[PDB]
């Protein structure tokens, strides 16, 4: 089969700065017809993959004139002459000029911006969750960059690690950011056993933790 | 408009199999072909295979051949997959797309293979403690709690309430999933304006409204 | 997504 290789597997750009991928081919892709079936994808995590460029470089109607492609036999390029915030997903190269139809492993792009610190919010369970004799408690570190963060959870002031998942987003496809959430999930009977319930956000912003805090006797 | 619709998320029991839809229209379904692609969970896009539905001429990836099984309804202008025996290999979305020189794609299925039995999600409401300093603005959330298979679809205002909104992916264990949305509004228009989130889990034919209001002890 | 022009319709 037609083996595509894509260099570089990722890429961090900023904003306005342009980028290229390299696509090589194990093969010809010069097709009998003179037609090189070399195309250019992009999905976006949420979405549909949407196609680019086909032929090597005839631009897809309604994708910006900021993407163009080039190459002929087996060496492809696909060039951004100015990323945007809009841009960031998985490029992939795909050929069509032989059975069976192969893809490249696709290419990260990732906005590079300036840092921005965490927005941190606590929630004690809800009534309708404790009327079920469960109880979660639920952090969101929201809107930071760089994507690196950790969380630390303090229940009456002491560290705890049992019962806590952490998730972590996509970047956003509109300020470029990186959110994630952090849920310590215990019955109803341990959460009452304990009255101030801590989220620490540590990240590169701020040489101490961002802390959110709640007590169980104040609603 | 050219549309592919997909049929929804699937759950198939290890062995068993499944068949699934891309039902076409805005264009004459006869005259170009369809494409069937998987993505694994995380990983890449692999091609299946192809159908054009005018002569039902086939061609497919080797890889596939006695897995995938291509054929097209001309009267219902919808193109099917089966999938024979399945096993946590084939947990993955498929899309179908339609060749040509603009091409369209479905929305995507996903099929999870597994023994364990469809949950529907709790819906729980995220609202700040009733002692917390008020800001200019206010972030507000669901919690949807403990369901199976995925997917679960959020919005909050019926999509009106677009930015400023992270719904996160979901964490997985003991068979069932959680996930969490978060929404930041002006703290002027909450509670006089209402906050609902719109929770779908297809799978378990549920959909919840989960109106977000102040605590009050 | 393969080979935009293989089905009833080449431009030309």
């Amino acid at each position: 089969d037609v083996v595509l290789t894509q260099t570089p597997l990722t890429l961090s750009v900023t904003i306005g700065q342009p980028a290229s991928i390299s696509c090589k081919s194990s093969q010809s892709l010069l097709y009998s017809n003179g037609k090189t079936y070399l195309n250019w994808l992009l999905q976006r995590p949420g979405q549909s993959p949407k196609r680019l460029i086909y032929v090597v470089s005839k631009l897809d109607s309604g994708v910006p004139d900021r993407f163009t492609g080039s190459g002929s036999g087996t060496d492809f390029t696909l060039k951004i002459s100015r990323v945007e915030a809009e841009d960031l997903g998985v490029y992939y190269c795909v050929q069509g000029t032989h059975f069976p139809f192969t893809f490249g492993s696709g290419t990260k792009l990732e906005i590079k911006r300036a840092d921005a610190a965490p927005t941190v919010s606590i929630f004690p369970p809800s009534s309708e969750q404790l009327t079920s004799g469960g109880a979660s408690v639920v952090c969101f570190l929201n809107n930071f960059y760089p994507k690196d963060i950790n969380v630390k959870w303090k229940i009456d002031g002491s560290e705890r690690q049992n019962g806590v998942l952490n998730s972590w987003t996509d970047q956003d496809s509109k300020d470029s950011t990186y959110s994630m959430s952090s849920t310590l999930t215990l019955t109803k009977d341990e959460y009452e056993r304990h009255n101030s319930y801590t989220c620490e956000a540590t990240h590169k912003t701020s040489t101490s933790p961002i802390v959110k805090s709640f007590n169980r006797n104040e609603c | 408009q050219v549309q592919l619709q997909q049929s929804g998320a699937e759950l198939v029991r290890p062995g068993s199999s499944v068949k699934i839809s891309c039902k076409a229209s805005g264009y004459i379904f006869n005259n170009y072909w369809i494409n069937w692609v998987k993505q694994r969970p995380g990983q890449g896009l692999e091609w299946i295979g192809q159908i054009y539905p005018g002569d039902g001429d086939t061609n497919y990836n080797g890889k596939f051949k006695g897995k995938a099984t291509l054929t097209a309804d001309k009267s219902s202008s919808t193109a099917y997959m089966q999938l024979s025996s399945l096993t946590s290999e084939d947990s993955a979305v498929y899309f179908c797309a339609r060749e040509g020189y603009i091409v369209y794609w479905g929305q995507g299925t996903l099929v999870t293979v597994s023994a364990a039995k469809t949950t529907p999600p709790s819906v729980y409401p995220l609202a700040p403690g009733s002692a917390a300093q008020t800001n200019s603005m206010v972030t507000l959330g669901c919690l949807v709690k403990g369901y199976f298979p995925e997917p679960v679809t959020v919005t909050w205002n019926s999509g009106s309430l677009s930015s400023g909104v992270h719904t996160f992916p979901a964490v997985l264990q003991s068979d069932l999933y959680t996930l969490s949305s978060s929404v930041t509004v002006p703290s002027s228009t909450w509670p006089s304006e209402t906050v609902t989130c719109n929770v779908a889990h297809p799978a378990s034919s549920t959909k919840v409204d989960k109106k977000i209001v102040p605590r009050d002890c | 997504q393969f080979r935009h022009d293989s089905g009833y319709e080449v431009h030309h």
